Order: C-alpha cells, then sequence, then structure tokens
C-alpha cells in the first residue's frame, strides 16, 4: 500500500537543507545596498532571512508526514492540509495582523493543494483512463 | 498608482529600478 | 566529421546494430553501446585494475 | 566576497564532478579526483601510418566540413564591418 | 444568389448620406426579428437539429458541402426559444436608447448590434469550439462599452469584466481542451454518446462548473455582476445585452447533459447548497445598498440561482420552469433596467435613492409602470416568471426536498427587494428634485409596453419549440 | 531640440443642449453614497470575523444538511 | 539566396554617397521577389516531412525549418518597410544577423550552431550601438556584451561536456539513447538554459529589459522578436530533454509568475518587453514536449505578427503626443498616449484587437494559439502547469489592458488639421486583418500541416 | 452584515490589485541596487545565483522530492 | 580536466566579484574562453585526432572576432573618441 515516514528521518534532513539553502542563498542576498561590510553584518541584515529558509521546512514536511501518519495512504490532500502550516512562520514572517497571517495561512494551503509533482510522466496519450475491458474505445 | 513626467532635470536619482531622469535633454561636444 | 579515431572500431559494432531498427528493441546495442563506451573510458577496465591493485595493497 | 566564492567553488568543484562519466551517485564525484591513481595509459606502435600530418588532418575536416569555414568568412566579414560602422562616423 | 447582400452593402455604404446610421442599424434588426419569424416556422417535430451550417468551410472559405466536416457547424436545435427571447429584444434594446446617444460617436449602436448578433450565434452554436469563440467574443465589444460611455469610474467598472468573465471563461477552456482531446471530436449535437468513466468525468465537470458559476454568479465571485451594473453605460444595452449574456444558462443546460450522464457525486452536494445559500445571502444584500441599479443586479442573481436549482434537478419541470425563467426573467428585469436607465437615469443623472424618493406626484403613470413590474419581478402570481421559480421550486423539491424547504423563502426575499424599493419610491414628498419632466415619451412607453406584454403573454404555458426532456435526465 | 510636428490641434467638445439639470447635490449625501460605493477599507476587524465565519458556517450546515441527507426514504 | 544578396549589397553600400535610403528599397523587394519565387520548394517539401542534409551537420526540416525561415523572410520585409517612408548604414548586418538566426534554425550538429549563434549575438552586440550618438544605447550594448559573452562560454561548455561524454557531435547520434547516462541529462539541461539567455528565465531576467527600453524603437522590434524565435526554433525542432525532469518547469513556474508579477511598468518599452518575454516564455512550455511542434510552429507567427503589430501601432502613435522623448526614442510612456481614439480610432481599433489578441479572447487568437498549446500541455499531462499558465495568461491580460484603457479615456486638447503620412499602412492593415480574420482560414492550415 | 460579508469578497479581489501591487514593487525593487549605473555587477552575481541555487536544487531534487519549500521561499519574495 | 576547468571557474567567478575595472571582467570573460580549449582539447588527446580540435580552431578564430567586437564596442561605451561631457 503506502508506507508511514520517518518523520525525524525527513525532518532532520530537511532542517539541514533549509539551514544550506539560508546559508547559500540567504547570505548571497547581501548584493543589495551599500551597507558594505562581509561576515558580522550580514547576518545582522540577513537574521530575517534565514530560518524564514530554515523553518519552512520543519514547519511543512514535520506536518506532511505527521499528515501521513494522521491520514495516511499518501494522498494530495495531506499537501493543502500540510502547507497551511508554512504559513503559520510566514504569520512570523509579519505578525502585524493576525486576520492577514490566517489569510497567508489559508492563501499558502490553497497554493499546496496543487504543487504536488511538476512535469508528470508515463502518460503516453494522457488524462483517459479506461472502464473495464470489453473492446473499449473511448479512452486510448 | 500614476505617475507621469513633462520636465526633467537635476537626473540621477538612484533609488528606482527605472526613473523618469532620462538621458538627452542636452547632449555636449 | 569522425577522424581517423583511436575508438571509430566501435562506431560500426554499433551502428551495425543499429543498422537494424533494435534501438526500438532498445537492448540489442547496449552491449555494443557499452563496450563503446568503454572504448571511451575504460570504467570497468580502471575498476578491475583498482581492484587488483588493492589485493597487490594486501601483501 | 567569501560569504557567496566559497560556496561558488563548493558548488562548481561539484560541477567538475558532474562531468564524470556514468554514476547515478557521489561516487563519480570521487572517481575524477582519482583518475590519474589506477591508470597509466599504454602508447602503441604504428600500423599503416603512411603520411606524416598533425594540422593537415585540420584542414581534411575543415575540407570534409566546408560550410563552417565559409560560414565564419561571414564571421570575419561581420569583426571588419561592424567595427567600421560602429567607430568611424561618416560624413 | 450569392450578392443580394452585397448590393445592400452598397446602399449601407450610400446610406451614410444621412450621417446617423443608427434608422438602418434599426431596420436591420427589425428585418432579422422577420427573418428569425420564418425560420420559427420549421422546428415541428423529431427532436434532431434542425438547421445546418457549417461556415468554417474545412474545404472552402465560406459554405457548407463536403465529407470530412473540420468545421463549425454553427446550427438550430431546441435552443431556438432562446433565439425567440434574443430578437424581439435586439431593436427593444436600441429603441430604448434612441434619444440618450450621448453624442460622443454613432458606433455605439455598431457595438450593440455586434454583440446581438454575436450571442445570436452563440445560441446558433454547437460544438465546444464553436461555443467557446462566440461565447466570449462578446467581451471586447462589452469592454470598449464600458470603457468609453460609462458613468463613474470606467477604469473600476471595465477591467472587473475581463477579469472574472475572462476568469471562468479560460477555465472553461481547461474542460474544452480535455474533452477535446479526449474524444477529438466536439460535435455536442451530435454527440450524446461517450463511455467516459468517472474520476475523469469529474475534473472536466469542475472545469465547467466553475465557469458557469462566474457566469451566472454564484456567492464565489458575485460581485462580477452588479458593479457593470453599476456604471452601466447608455440605456439600450447598459444592461439589457450584457443580462441577456448571463444566459449561459443555455451552457449548463445544452453542456452538462450530452457527456455528464455519471455526475450526480458532485449534483446535490454542490450545486444545490452553492445556490441556496446565493438565494439567501446576496438575495439578503439587498437591504442597505443605495445604488439603484444594484438592488435589481442582486435580483438578476437571485433569479438565475433560482434558475440553476431548477436546472440541477433531473427533472422535466425544473429543466421547463428553467427554460421558462430563461425568457422571463429576461422579459422582466431588461424592463426594469430600462426604467431605471432610460427615463429615471436621463431624468435625474443620480442613481442614489436617498434623496430620489417621492414619485407618483408628478410623473402618475410611471408608478403604473413601475410597481406591476416590480411585482413581475416579485414572483406575481400570473406568469410574469411565477411558473418559472414555481417548477424550479417543484424541480429542487423534488431531487432533495430540504434544501427547497430552506429555497422557499426566495419568494420572502424577492419580496424584500422591491417592496422596500417601491414604497420609498412612491412616498408624496419629492423634496430633493425639481419635479422633472414627462415621465412616458412615448417610445419609452413602447419599449416598457412591449416587454409588460411579452412578460404577461406567457401565462398559457408556450412548451411547444421544447420537448423539454429531450436530453436531460437519469434513470 | 525639435519636437511636436505642425498637426493644428484644436479643442474638443461633447455636445448636448444644455440641461437644466433639476436636483441638487447634497453633498453629504453625495458623501454617504461615495462611502457606500467603496470598499477598500475593509480592515477585517473582530466583528468581521464573526460575519466571514457565519458566512462559511452558513454553507456548513447547508452542507451537512445536503450531502448527508442526498436521498428521502 | 541571402549569401548572394549581402555580398551584392555590401558592394553596393561601398561607393554610395550615403543617401542610404534606397539600398533597403532593394532590400525589401529583393527579399520580396526571393520569397515570391523561392515559395515553390513547399511541393518538394513534405511527402512526409522528408528531411535533407547539407554534408552531415546542417539540417533542413521542410514542414517545420521552410516555415521558420519564411517567417523570418517575413519579419525582415516588415523591417526593412519599416525603416523606409532616421537611419544609417546597416541593413548588410541586418542580412547576416538573418544568416546566422537561419543557420540556427537549420543547424544538425553543434559546430554550425555555435557558429551561428555567436554571430547571431555579434549582430546584436553591433545592431545594439549603431546610434552610436546615445547613452542609452553606449550602456546597454555593453551590457548585452558581456551577458552574451557569459551566456556563449556557457553553450560552449555544454557542448565541451557533451563531447567529452560522447566521442560524437550529432544529437542525430543521440537516437533514443535509453540506457540515459545521467551526465548526458544534465549537460543537456545545461545546453537548454544556456540556449534560453535570450528568453531571459527569471533568474536571468532583468538584463534584458534595461537593454530593450536603451534601444531606439525601430531596434527593440527587431530584436524583441529575431531570437526570441530563432533559439527556441532550434530548441522545439530538436527536443532534447523529453520532460523537464524538474529543471525547466521550474524555471518557467517563476517566470510565467515571476515575470508577469511586474505588472506595475509606466514604461512602454518596459511593459511590452514583459509582453514579448512571458509571451516567449509559453512557448517554453511545449519545449518540455515531445513529437509535438505544431502548436509551436503556429504559436511563433500567431505570436510574432501581432509582437510585430503593436510595435508598429505605437510606431504611428508618435504623430499625436504634443511631448517627445529623446531623439532616439519618442514615446517612452504609456500616459503619453492618452486621448488616442479622439486621434485616428482605427488604429485604436487596430491596437485593440491586438491587445486582445495578446489577452486571448476567442474568435482571433488565443484560441488558436493558446488552444493549440493547452492541448498540447494536456497531451503529456502536465495538470498543474495548465493552471499556472491560466493565472499567467489572466495576469499578463491586466497590464495587456492597461495600454487600452490609457488609449481611450479622453484628450485634453487635439481632434484635426493635418497633412498625412502613409505608404506603409497597408503593412500594418495587413498584419491585423490577418490577425482577426485567421478564424476564416483556421482549418486549411489544420490539413496542410497534417500533410507535413 | 451579509453585505460587509460580501465586502470580504471584495477582499478577495481587492488584493489582487493591492497584493499583486505589493508584489510588483518587491518583484522590481531586487537587483536594483544600483540600477542605473554598474548594473553588469547586479546581473553578474545574479547569473552566480542562478546556476549555484539551480544546481543546488538539482541535488535537492534527487535525494528528497517531498522537500518542496526551495520554491516556495522564492516564492516570499514576489 | 582539472586545468580547463579551474581556470574556468576561476575566470567565472572572477567575473563575479569583480567591483574594479570593467576590463579586468572583460578579459576574465576572454580567458574562459582559453579555459574551455584547455577542455577541449585534452578531451580530443585522450580520443583521437581531429573531431573536437576542428571545434577548437573555430572557437580560437571565433574568439578573436569577440575581443574584437568588444573592443570596438567598448570604445562605444561613451561619447566618441573625445569631447565635453559633465
Ligand atoms: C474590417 C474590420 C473593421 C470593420 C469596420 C466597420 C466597417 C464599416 C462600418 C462603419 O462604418 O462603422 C462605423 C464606425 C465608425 O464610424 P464614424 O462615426 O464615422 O467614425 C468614428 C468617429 N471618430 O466604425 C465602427 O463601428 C467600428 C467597427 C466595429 C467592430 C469592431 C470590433 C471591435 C472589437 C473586436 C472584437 C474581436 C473582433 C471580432 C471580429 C469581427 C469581424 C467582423
Amino acid at each position: 500500500h503506502f508506507h508511514p515516514y520517518n518523520t525525524l528521518g525527513l525532518a532532520t534532513q530537511s532542517a539541514m537543507v533549509g539551514l544550506g539553502a539560508g546559508v547559500v542563498a540567504a547570505a548571497a542576498r547581501n548584493s543589495l545596498a551599500t551597507g558594505p561590510r562581509n561576515i558580522l553584518t550580514t547576518f545582522s541584515k540577513s537574521g530575517g532571512v534565514v530560518t524564514i529558509f530554515t523553518g519552512a521546512s520543519i514547519a511543512y514536511v514535520f506536518t506532511y508526514c505527521s499528515a501521513a501518519n494522521l491520514r495516511e495512504r499518501k494522498d494530495g490532500w495531506n499537501h493543502m492540509w500540510a502547507g497551511a502550516a508554512t504559513g503559520a512562520v510566514l504569520g512570523a514572517r509579519t505578525k502585524l495582523v493576525p486576520a492577514f497571517i490566517g489569510w497567508t495561512v489559508l492563501c499558502g494551503a490553497a497554493c499546496g493543494l496543487f504543487g504536488w509533482t511538476g512535469a508528470r510522466f508515463n502518460a503516453d496519450r494522457k488524462a483517459s483512463l479506461e472502464q473495464s475491458p470489453k473492446g473499449f474505445v473511448q479512452e486510448d | 498608482d500614476l505617475l507621469f513626467r513633462t520636465s526633467h532635470m537635476v537626473e540621477d536619482l538612484e533609488t528606482y529600478d527605472e526613473d523618469s531622469p532620462i538621458n538627452t535633454s542636452d547632449a555636449n561636444t | 566529421t569522425g577522424g581517423r579515431n583511436r575508438c571509430f572500431s566501435e562506431w560500426q559494432s554499433f551502428m551495425h546494430c543499429t543498422a537494424k531498427t533494435d534501438a526500438k528493441s532498445r537492448a540489442q546495442c547496449l552491449p555494443n553501446f557499452e563496450d563503446y563506451m568503454e572504448c571511451l573510458h575504460h570504467t570497468k577496465e580502471k575498476a578491475r585494475l583498482r581492484e587488483i591493485e588493492s589485493v597487490l595493497k594486501q601483501k | 566576497l567569501p560569504l557567496v566564492l566559497i560556496s561558488l567553488i563548493v558548488l562548481t568543484i561539484s560541477g567538475l564532478m558532474i562531468y564524470s562519466n556514468d554514476s547515478i551517485l557521489i561516487n563519480k564525484l570521487l572517481e575524477a579526483f582519482g583518475n590519474d591513481y589506477n591508470t597509466i595509459i599504454t602508447q602503441d606502435w604504428f600500423n599503416i601510418e603512411n603520411t606524416t600530418l598533425l594540422t593537415t588532418i585540420g584542414n581534411v575536416l575543415l575540407t570534409n566540413n566546408a560550410f563552417i569555414l565559409l560560414v565564419l568568412a561571414i564571421v570575419l566579414l561581420l569583426g571588419i564591418i561592424g567595427p567600421i560602422s560602429i567607430t568611424m562616423k561618416h560624413k | 444568389l450569392l450578392s443580394s447582400l452585397y448590393l445592400f452593402n452598397r446602399i449601407l455604404a450610400w446610406q451614410g448620406n444621412v450621417k446617423h446610421f443608427y434608422l438602418f442599424a434599426s431596420n436591420l434588426l427589425l428585418l432579422f426579428i422577420v427573418v428569425l419569424y420564418i425560420n420559427f416556422n420549421t422546428f415541428s417535430n423529431s427532436f434532431q437539429f434542425n438547421f445546418e451550417l457549417f461556415n468554417s468551410l474545412n474545404p472552402f472559405g465560406l459554405s457548407n458541402s463536403d465529407i470530412s466536416n473540420g468545421l463549425l457547424f454553427g446550427i438550430d436545435g431546441l435552443s431556438l426559444t432562446f433565439i425567440l427571447l434574443t430578437v424581439l429584444l435586439i431593436p427593444l434594446t436600441l429603441l430604448g436608447n434612441w434619444y440618450n446617444i450621448n453624442f460622443n460617436s454613432n458606433l455605439y449602436y455598431t457595438l450593440v448590434l455586434a454583440i446581438g448578433l454575436v450571442i445570436l450565434l452563440n445560441f446558433w452554436a454547437l460544438d465546444y469550439i464553436s461555443f467557446y469563440i462566440l461565447f466570449e467574443a462578446t467581451l471586447p465589444l462589452l469592454f470598449i462599452l464600458i470603457h468609453i460611455y460609462g458613468s463613474s469610474d470606467s477604469e473600476r467598472a471595465s477591467f472587473y469584466v475581463l477579469m472574472f468573465t475572462l476568469s471562468g471563461s479560460l477555465f472553461m477552456l481547461l474542460s474544452i481542451v480535455v474533452i477535446s482531446i479526449v474524444l477529438n471530436t466536439t460535435n455536442f449535437i451530435n454527440h450524446n454518446l461517450f463511455v467516459l468513466s468517472l474520476d475523469l468525468q469529474t475534473i472536466i465537470w469542475l472545469g465547467l462548473f466553475i465557469a458557469i458559476m462566474v457566469k451566472t454568479p454564484l456567492f464565489p465571485i458575485h460581485v462580477w455582476l452588479p458593479v457593470v451594473h453599476s456604471e452601466s453605460p447608455l440605456a439600450g444595452s447598459m444592461i439589457l445585452a450584457g443580462l441577456i449574456l448571463k444566459l449561459a444558462l443555455y451552457a449548463i443546460l445544452r453542456l452538462l447533459l450530452p457527456l455528464l450522464c455519471e455526475a450526480q457525486i458532485l449534483y446535490t452536494p454542490m450545486i444545490y447548497i452553492i445556490s441556496l445559500l446565493t438565494i439567501i445571502l446576496t438575495s439578503l444584500a439587498t437591504l442597505r445598498q443605495i445604488d439603484l441599479k444594484v438592488i435589481i443586479a442582486y435580483s438578476s442573481i437571485s433569479h438565475m440561482g433560482i434558475a440553476i436549482l431548477g436546472v440541477c434537478s433531473n427533472t422535466s419541470l425544473g429543466i421547463y420552469g428553467s427554460i421558462v425563467l430563461g425568457v422571463a426573467h429576461g422579459f422582466v428585469s431588461p424592463a426594469l433596467f430600462l426604467i431605471v436607465g432610460g427615463i429615471l437615469y436621463d431624468r435625474y443623472h443620480i442613481r442614489i435613492v436617498n434623496y430620489y424618493k417621492g414619485l407618483t406626484t408628478y410623473m402618475p403613470q410611471l408608478a403604473t409602470y413601475i410597481i406591476i413590474l416590480s411585482f413581475a419581478n416579485i414572483g406575481t402570481p400570473l406568469t410574469g416568471n411565477f411558473t418559472g421559480e414555481f417548477l424550479s421550486l417543484q424541480g429542487g423539491f423534488i431531487r432533495n426536498p430540504i434544501i427547497g424547504g430552506i429555497s422557499c423563502i426566495s419568494v420572502l426575499l424577492a419580496a424584500i427587494y422591491q417592496l422596500k424599493l417601491t414604497n420609498k419610491l412612491t412616498g408624496g414628498i419629492s423634496s430633493i428634485y425639481m419635479h422633472r419632466t414627462n415621465d412616458v415619451t412615448i417610445r419609452e412607453k413602447f419599449i416598457m409596453n412591449i416587454l409588460i406584454i411579452s412578460t404577461l403573454i406567457i401565462g398559457i404555458c408556450p412548451q411547444i419549440m421544447y420537448n423539454l426532456l429531450y436530453w436531460t435526465v437519469n434513470n | 531640440l525639435k519636437p511636436s510636428s505642425a498637426i493644428q490641434r484644436g479643442p474638443l467638445n461633447k455636445g448636448g443642449w444644455d440641461a437644466p439639470h433639476a436636483l441638487h447635490n447634497d453633498g453629504a449625501i453625495d458623501r454617504y453614497a461615495h462611502w457606500r460605493t467603496f470598499y477598500q477599507e475593509r480592515f477585517k476587524y473582530t466583528r468581521a470575523t464573526g460575519k466571514s465565519t457565519l458566512i462559511f458556517l452558513v454553507a456548513f450546515p447547508a452542507l451537512i444538511g445536503y450531502v448527508a441527507y442526498q436521498s428521502e426514504g | 539566396m541571402l549569401i548572394l544578396a549581402i555580398i551584392s549589397l555590401i558592394t553596393f553600400v561601398s561607393m554610395s554617397k550615403l543617401s542610404d535610403n534606397r539600398a533597403i528599397i532593394r532590400l525589401i523587394n529583393i527579399y520580396l521577389i526571393l520569397v515570391l519565387v523561392l515559395d515553390s520548394f513547399l511541393y518538394l517539401l513534405f511527402l512526409n516531412n522528408q528531411t535533407y542534409t547539407v554534408m552531415g551537420e546542417l539540417l533542413i526540416f521542410n514542414s517545420f525549418t521552410f516555415y521558420i525561415d519564411m517567417l523570418i523572410y517575413f519579419i525582415m520585409i516588415v523591417i526593412s518597410s519599416l525603416y523606409g517612408y532616421p537611419k544609417k548604414e546597416l541593413i548588410i548586418l541586418f542580412l547576416i544577423n538573418i544568416l546566422g538566426a537561419l543557420l540556427i534554425v537549420h543547424s544538425n550538429d553543434f559546430i554550425t550552431l555555435f557558429v551561428a549563434i555567436e554571430l547571431q549575438s555579434y549582430s546584436i552586440y553591433l545592431i545594439t550601438a549603431i546610434y552610436n550618438s546615445s547613452y542609452k544605447a553606449s550602456k546597454a550594448s555593453m551590457l548585452y556584451f558581456f551577458m552574451g559573452g557569459i551566456l556563449s562560454i556557457l553553450i560552449a561548455y555544454s557542448i565541451n561536456t557533451y563531447y567529452s561524454v560522447l566521442n560524437s557531435y550529432t544529437l542525430h547520434s543521440l537516437d533514443s539513447l535509453i540506457i540515459n547516462t545521467l551526465d548526458l541529462n544534465l549537460i543537456l539541461i545545461a545546453l537548454s538554459l544556456g540556449l534560453l539567455f535570450k528568453i531571459g528565465i527569471a533568474p536571468l531576467h532583468k538584463w534584458l529589459i534595461s537593454i530593450y527600453e536603451n534601444t531606439p524603437i525601430l531596434i527593440t522590434i527587431y530584436i524583441s522578436l529575431i531570437p526570441k524565435i530563432s533559439i527556441l526554433s532550434y530548441l522545439v525542432l530538436s527536443n532534447i530533454s523529453i520532460n523537464s525532469l524538474v529543471i525547466s518547469i521550474l524555471a518557467i513556474l517563476t517566470l510565467l509568475v515571476g515575470s508577469v508579477g511586474g505588472l506595475l511598468q509606466i514604461k512602454i518599452k518596459r511593459l511590452l518587453a514583459f509582453s514579448g518575454l512571458t509571451n516567449a516564455g509559453y512557448m517554453m512550455l511545449l519545449l518540455l514536449l515531445n513529437n509535438n511542434e505544431f502548436s509551436y510552429l503556429y504559436y511563433i507567427t500567431q505570436y510574432s505578427i501581432s509582437h510585430l503589430a503593436i510595435f508598429m501601432i505605437i510606431i504611428f502613435s508618435i504623430y499625436y503626443i504634443n511631448y517627445i522623448n529623446n531623439q532616439y526614442n519618442p514615446i517612452i510612456y504609456v500616459n503619453q498616449l492618452k486621448g488616442l481614439i479622439h486621434d485616428n480610432a482605427y488604429l485604436v481599433l487596430s491596437m485593440a484587437i491586438v491587445v486582445f489578441s495578446f489577452i486571448g479572447i476567442p474568435p482571433l487568437l488565443g484560441f488558436f494559439g493558446k488552444l493549440n498549446i493547452l492541448m498540447s500541455i494536456l497531451n503529456n499531462g502536465y495538470y498543474f502547469i495548465s493552471i499556472v499558465l491560466i493565472v499567467a495568461s489572466l495576469i499578463s491580460a491586466l497590464y495587456y489592458l492597461y495600454l487600452l484603457n490609457v488609449s481611450i479615456q479622453d484628450k485634453n486638447n487635439i481632434l484635426i488639421n493635418s497633412n498625412e503620412t502613409v505608404s506603409s499602412v497597408l503593412s500594418y492593415i495587413l498584419s491585423s486583418l490577418i490577425i482577426l480574420i485567421t478564424f476564416g482560414f483556421i482549418y486549411n492550415s489544420l490539413i496542410i500541416d497534417i500533410f507535413n | 452584515i451579509a453585505h460587509h460579508v460580501d465586502k470580504g469578497s471584495l477582499y478577495r479581489l481587492g488584493p489582487v490589485g493591492i497584493n499583486r501591487l505589493l508584489n510588483k514593487a518587491s518583484y522590481n525593487v531586487i537587483n536594483l541596487s544600483s540600477n542605473t549605473r554598474s548594473s553588469l555587477s547586479m546581473n553578474s552575481m545574479l547569473i552566480l545565483i542562478t546556476i549555484v541555487s539551480l544546481l543546488l536544487l538539482v541535488l535537492v531534487m534527487n535525494v528528497n522530492f517531498i522537500i518542496v519549500i526551495p520554491v516556495l521561499i522564492s516564492i516570499l519574495y514576489i | 580536466m582539472f586545468i580547463g576547468t579551474i581556470i574556468l571557474v576561476l575566470s567565472f567567478l572572477g567575473f563575479v566579484f569583480n567591483r574594479r575595472n570593467i576590463i579586468l571582467a572583460f578579459i576574465c570573460l576572454e580567458t574562459m574562453l582559453l579555459g574551455i580549449n584547455l577542455i577541449l582539447l585534452r578531451n580530443s588527446v585522450l580520443f583521437d585526432d581531429i573531431s573536437g580540435s576542428l571545434f577548437a580552431i573555430v572557437i580560437i578564430i571565433l574568439a578573436g572576432v569577440e575581443s574584437a567586437i568588444g573592443l570596438s564596442l567598448l570604445v562605444s561605451y561613451y561619447r566618441l573618441r573625445g569631447v565635453i561631457n559633465s
């Protein structure tokens, strides 16, 4: 059928992926201004973009594997109920209006509702399920 | 919003992706 | 556009595999193709030599 | 400088590793760095090489692939007409 | 022969001597009324698509004679009632707007006549390709008609059209693409036959459904409609053609039978709740709203919401009540919008209600054309509408009794519109206006009276051009 | 400096007989109407939460009435 | 017969009195007669689209490439008429740019490809700064040069790794090698991203756009269209990666969102530069296909005619502004052309139908470009990318309609007293009439390309 | 209050003309440090970030495809 | 192929981190085209006679025209030859 995931096994590897993304990209964004200084003050500019990356995995895929343990069998409907928690870290991006953080939670959930796997394959002529075989015609 | 221009002088304003400070108000040779 | 190569000798026994359409048999050229590859890079040659020098290392 | 160039040197070292042969792993990343270790190539002897040639064969291929030569004639044409019509400023 | 109307195009070319280009544009639609009326003498029985024309000409450029008919196939069927809804309304717009042309240009009439022919071809379409190529070709003409000639902030008004009714439209493009790549054919008049299995019969239903959700609005977006209605440009087709443009109930009836023979998985848990809480909520939105056109725009949303639960009823009563609302609302509501625009906006230029109240004391017969017409919008014991929403509530109660048991409060909330409206329209002070002018413009009287008699003359329900359950039922 | 050639541009005129505009303005009532016909400013306040949840709940109750009662026997 | 034309009129520009407004009439009529008497190769073109190869390295695909060079000839005839009827001595390198572009649409093998993309790029570097008495063009040309150099060595490094894994060069020798050594896939996506410098995929995004606004309008029509069709026509002629294997889909996702999120723009050139970028991003989605080229071949023409059309319309709209910008570039703000419908509103009608083109209202273009695009997508199964393409179309339609809504509001003070400026009017009328009457012959092409 | 809700539906459309009008300034503020002069350096560091992020995300792809935050954090900018 | 990738990468990230002297960037972009040939030539030597070295003589002949257009375009990074400006 399916297999329940190692929630810690995905979780710590995903958190290291998020931290590596925060190093390689959220510290790469130091070209943007004329406040120069290299290393000690890059993270003064960039404390607010690191853990936006690292917290995103800890929000998302932890919720994803826990949903796979709760509503099992690996359905796409996990994702909509996963990425909403990602919006919570998006809510930590802007603690201005909790109505806007519920707004960005539900919109991030609807965004996560669809992005299951882009560039699907092995669907030579796609989108034609076939019924039980009785010399079928209206599929491919 | 909306912005417009019909008089461009004292050019080279930095804080814009592309501002109204044009390139040929007057040339020189 | 293929000069007198030190690996030309595996075009023909790859191309005569694709003379007939067995690239749509999809596997009949794979011995020929990976022998062409071993002419290109000598990979399993090199692993064989690494194995025998590892055996050399334990004497 | 260091905050992106260190990561970029690492990523481009992994690109040089991605020039390796066929292994779908990180084993090929280490394989090309040890490429000299297990191997020293063996030259051979002259089996029927009649005429002496080093860049003569380059012109033989430039005769077989003549069309790219006649097109890089056009790129040298552009290399001379462009600097005329960008710097002379006719009157 | 062939050039018998290109010679008439030379008559049109020389007819711009008298520089109005308006009276010819009215006489053209007047002849089109008879050219549809003689066409009504043909669709006798046997319930197949009676006339035929290919008009995209796989082996020509304008003809119909082939064996590999890779063309558009524009033709008539039991759709013809909507066509008989249409051609008696198309001059009735222009005659309703004959005076207040607002002389920027004359081409306004050409735009209105253009979309008047285009939605006729919508009703004459057959194929998904053919229905889509006419189902939004209106919209550039709609956009130019809102952008110039509007009253309010046109930059706010016109963009909501090409946001929303293009949005749902190119969502409909997904379903049209998918069913055109499964079938590799689209002749919807000739294909009530598919072995389309479910779970991929389902998502094409979604792709069609949110489209028609946009067109005939529901509570995910219905703000599409009333701001088009708010800045409503130039009385004749300020509303009226964009009121018949939401007769995309022809889409939900012409489509969604022939390859949705299995869609009861999403019939009752989706359409009925999304209809019922429109008829509650959106009809309840007309209490505090102050624009005079928005309060009948929401009434139009309510009437179409009644009609679509009639559509999705799987009973022939529901289908026939839906079609007769499709003609009945298209009679009564263009009359109301011609009231508020043609002879009540132009008298005052203002569309609010708060200093607008007070009539019947200098415009006598205006109120007599107000109150019976607002009753014809109310539900009306006779057929202005009644048997429409009556039979629609019948079918809706048959398919599911509980949501119909709430949906009968439609008549209360229909009363909430006009009977709040009318008594605080005809309350005898009128102390902020200056006793404007004559009420009936003697041609505005004709344009209101034709739609009034056309509503009331549907008392004996004429179902002759509709074998109703021809193709919309299930076992 | 060379610009804006010698095409003689006139002044345009939207034309009508003068409307007597037999009304008044009621500038405060125009202010109320202009406040009504714009809802940029809907700041999702504490009452708005009860409002939007009431709309979603009136959806949900009709749903649970509908989909669990598709057939009455 | 382009090389003979080049070597003829480089000799003709030599020993010329620098009149230099007649030679383009000769080049226009010469390309016209060459198309008119060289369309006779269409009969010998296709029995079953039989390819024909020059010397092993150059390919003539008679259904695809024989249409692509005809489009190149067509838009060149239009550009050459646009310079006729402010100029320097330049049509020699217009024609050799064409020669390079046609080589890359005929290039079977990477040596011809690399020579021709670099010839083409050198042509772009030169055409950017022929109008050398600018400060816009001086900056833009050097920026285009440096980044074209980076992207050029990216091309060549991709193919050098390709040679390093396989001692051949031809993609004819790729021949469904289904063992698919993974570095072959990574080399091929590197070559893809290398050729995709011109589309300005959203990480490679901004740099083209300042160049487009810093060229004169008589130039930015030419190089928002030539390499746009050229490198992609190569990229669809050979389908490098059957699917994306998520690499390219991410590039077009961040493109078709992150270049249509570039909504608020007051500069005209930026606006339709983003238009020509995102509609080029469209046809990248069927670079993600296999055995599908009809949608691409139709979408090029049923985009590029209208792109040419909207540039020609805002060329015609210089006359009506009561202000101009710099000597080289007339009309850069949207709000310059406000009350244009109270001027000659037939061109407002043309501008309307060519912007309703780009949003894709059905009966002229969008139900025949985007419909073929979407059937090519949903043939494969890329279900998510369909709905993000739909979002891209709506948000693109918003800044598209920005042009029509600023086009026809109300004029301050301008109606009518003038002389005429015409005889290129049949060009814009031809493009607009072919835009809004393709629904007539939208089935004849469906049979003709079914037989090719 | 039903009308007050119906304006929350415009709060599903107003922000389509407002949150996009924050997305525009956010997309045009990035890679716009100098943006009139010195525009080479922005683009060169940008295409370095292009090849680094894209090769690193290919590495992220072929180990655990479930990790789909690296695009979602990129949508945090626009 | 260490010998060509290392000079290519150092020319490349020299072209990135080049906040001085436009022409050093320009010649780093030049030296990319000889960092690539040390890859190409040794791949051809490890293989054969003239297959990739034909592309090598092509990229040399074309790298000439690269530097030619780059100089003759860098001359026009300004006004032309010399006038008053600012």
